[PDB]
């Protein structure tokens, strides 16, 4: 979208893997 | 009188403005008043003698800049009145203060005197029909669409972490520091002088912010980066003179994690996030760990969220699912939630009207916010 | 080897020390281990790098103060070992640990692991011939000269009520909260940030304790003081800067009676005192109401006993004579009783000898205390 | 190899040298390299064509003077190498560089590249066995005999206030400004052109320094002196022609307190002294105000110490004991402390040896200075 500052390819979140 | 209300997202670094029910703020400009250093001999000069917004960004070199807000606490009240007047004026909004209700923002655990004097400005000097003051964390969660969430924010003035769970903000679990983007930029400036390149003026200070925004990253292991020798990357000024930054680019944002570098023992960003989850009740901790939301400009460093994960893995209990979420629109997250909050029909009940302010005073404003 | 035994009244805030059969503890100093915040460049600086006692009180600004003991539960054992080593050293007592038997104090209902590790320190690291751990409430009654009475005390860590009747301590009628002087000082600090004046640093925390000690008073009716507007009395810091404290000075010590303000649903001092009298047997309640002994540091607030009476009048059965006794030397009441208990000829039978500890271990210490 | 070590007090205006354990530096000469403007036709002339020390002071008019060091930062490294070689040569010291260890001095918060290049010169061009770089503030306190106190200094290069409490220099409270004696002398010259008596040549520049040293004074109230009309007192030049100085004498050293006159928004001496004290922790501030040490040549203006106190009374908190102490030999303060520091037995542990430099490099020098 429009406006000066964005970050491209950080991702929405960083998550640990879910174990059983 | 229920017109389309205005959303003034305050902050020491940047001030966002616009109307309710919009996707993104149309009016974003940095929060400072610029006044000229030099004498105007020649006629046909830049009139007014007070510069706010894009004029001040364009003509930095002339203007002795000074920030009215430090750590979400307005020091110079005359300067903030001029900025809020500039926001309302024809150069930005093109509307009167009398028509629209106002949505103001503040950091949590601020001085109550500043909140009272803020209300005084909007009700007396400007003639506002209704004012409402809100938190950053509650607005960030409105923008995402969640209810559960720990909001680790990092603006220019303040860093804090309010743990909300299913629409229940816990006021005593709030952890706050006065270490943030401005102090990192001030710490980078001090390093650049130790490297060689000196900057001292207030117009010259914003170059250091631009270097900090562009060329800075957080090392995953700082001891490993210390032992190794850096590459020394370059940067071009508006002048054109090249600057070898060196190790100061990675050591600058370490102020956020190690606040002992500036010489002021605080918790740190990662410790504030853990302490906020720990101060809350036992059964709420695992849900608060799963919903960690990021916001503000000082979360935009390269490898910030990766390091913030690793610090939580070090501190928090083992075998727990950590999820540090962070939307695409982190900078305008607080404004978007305010625009969403303003558009809802419940907004009419929450605010403080002018009639209610004239009758009661400051006590009614303190009651309605909490 | 029956030398003059040493009484060490432990506590989170302050640590009193001295010999048995004395009128007042000669050696009182605050229980914390300060270590320097800055880098010593020049030679002839303060040597050692670990500061306990009056040197730490003199050079607060240099040292990052941290307490080893919270709520009568030692967290950092290495710091408490250094404090006890400082007590015995030539700067204070001028004696060896090998000569004198030790009288130790601990809060009731503490972790047994801490009591075992306390004994390990005194028997093995120091080479004490005989140790004896005792309760604070029993010693306070020894100092007054009574046998009967409930003992409400309020140190820096713990607030507890022990109902005792003619030398019969009732362990099941004991009440306890982890809400005391330190939490009141922490709650005052948070309130001064809401006023305006922040004291984030660890050395700067000691200024908040000094404000709490001097400029605080407990109002009788809290709702009446909330409706009325305060005068905002002044206070001078160690630097010289003036501070209007405002309504925080009276609302801060209210934590003791209302622990829902900090966000920790507990009983409160006045409820604990009534609960301890109620949980005891029916025939003892009226004698326990008449004999109520105050002790510790957080009983020294202005209008504390007046409010405590009013709260007992509210809760207790009607037409019952209440009497909240308060000695002159309330802070040293726990030590004075220890010095009295140490001076008695029965003391030789109560203690745990070194030979007895080497044979049995922790089980003998658990048996002799109760 | 532990010979009687050499002290080289480095400075932009003046450079002072000698040996350890001496009362006063025997070898004080100005830090510049004069080179002849005119052509040498006749034989039996001044040989060498590179003049340093008393020959350069004697023959000013011949030589195009240029200072290698500006603001404690050498620009022309070849000239400083020639000055250091002249110090060691038979014209001044009469010693070899290989025998004695070196005590060099530098201002705080300088470029680290200059510090490495300084070390390279002493270790490789000269063959020094051991080198040590130190701060001017720490040495001034060694000279006086104290450990506590702020060291305000003002030479020809830099003005900086370093707060040190009981041998603990606080690196994050070190204030610095590039507004010292050279900028005052440059500002005096610009004023004398406004008066009428212009100066342009480099040999002719040192006459302005002589005018600055002799006929100048700092008034208490600058607005009162501005309203009043000056007497226009005289001064005779080295030629013989008289100069009526006028208001240029008193307004010239005002630059140190008002840096807006030259056109550079900085703190000023009086603000730097207060800011350095304010940046430190609360408990150390009152002791830092009681111990203020002056140093350098630009503290020798008439009514400077009286103006400093008036400015401290204005800025600092009320009812605080201010005391601006100073040595008798304010110019030789930093050297005497270095000579004291060099003669101590600990000095062997502090320095960077030649073997240690050859192994590690610049990192070992950055590990030993700070």
């Amino acid at each position: 979208m429009a406006d000066p500052k964005y970050a491209d390819l950080p991702g929405i979140a960083r998550n640990e893997p879910d174990v059983y | 009188i229920a017109n389309q209300p205005v959303v003034i997202d305050n902050g020491s670094g940047v001030i966002k403005a616009g109307f309710a029910g919009d996707q993104i703020p149309k009016y974003c400009f940095p929060n400072y008043v610029g006044r000229p250093k030099h004498v105007r001999v020649m006629a046909g000069a830049l009139e007014g003698d007070i510069f706010i917004g894009p004029k001040a960004e364009e003509h930095r070199g002339l203007l002795s800049i000074r920030y009215p807000m430090e750590h979400g606490i307005v020091k110079d009240w005359n300067d903030m009145e001029r900025i809020w007047q500039y926001v309302y004026s024809k150069e930005q909004l093109q509307t009167f203060s009398e028509e629209h209700p106002v949505l103001l923002t503040e950091a949590p655990l601020n001085p109550r005197k500043n909140r009272e004097r803020a209300a005084e400005v909007f009700f007396e000097t400007f003639n506002v029909p209704a004012l409402f003051i809100s938190m950053q964390a509650v607005l960030s969660l409105y923008a995402t669409g969640r209810t559960t969430g720990v909001v680790l924010d990092s603006g220019d003035g303040v860093t804090h972490a309010v743990p909300i769970y299913e629409g229940f903000a816990m006021p005593h679990s709030i952890m706050r520091i006065d270490i943030a983007g401005r102090d990192v930029s001030r710490f980078l400036r001090l390093y650049l002088r130790k490297e060689g390149y000196d900057f001292h003026s207030s117009s010259e200070f914003e170059i250091v912010k631009a270097i900090k925004e562009r060329a800075c990253y957080l090392s995953i292991n700082p001891q490993k980066d210390e032992t190794l020798e850096t590459e020394k990357a370059q940067y071009y000024l508006p002048d054109g003179s090249t600057i070898e930054i060196g190790p100061s680019r990675f050591r600058a944002p370490e102020l956020l994690f190690r606040p002992d570098l500036i010489g002021e023992e605080s918790e740190g960003i990662h410790e504030v996030l853990v302490f906020a989850i720990q101060k809350s009740d036992m059964d709420l901790r695992r849900t608060l760990f799963s919903n960690i939301v990021l916001s503000g400009g000082s979360t935009l460093f390269k490898g910030f969220g990766d390091r913030l994960l690793s610090e939580v893995k070090k501190l928090a209990p083992k075998d727990v699912k950590i999820r540090i979420s962070a939307p695409q629109e982190r900078l305008y997250s607080t404004w978007i939630g305010g625009s969403i909050l303003a558009s809802l029909d419940t907004f009419k009940k929450m605010w403080v009207s002018k009639k209610e302010y004239e009758e009661d005073g400051a006590r009614s404003i303190h009651r309605k916010t909490f």
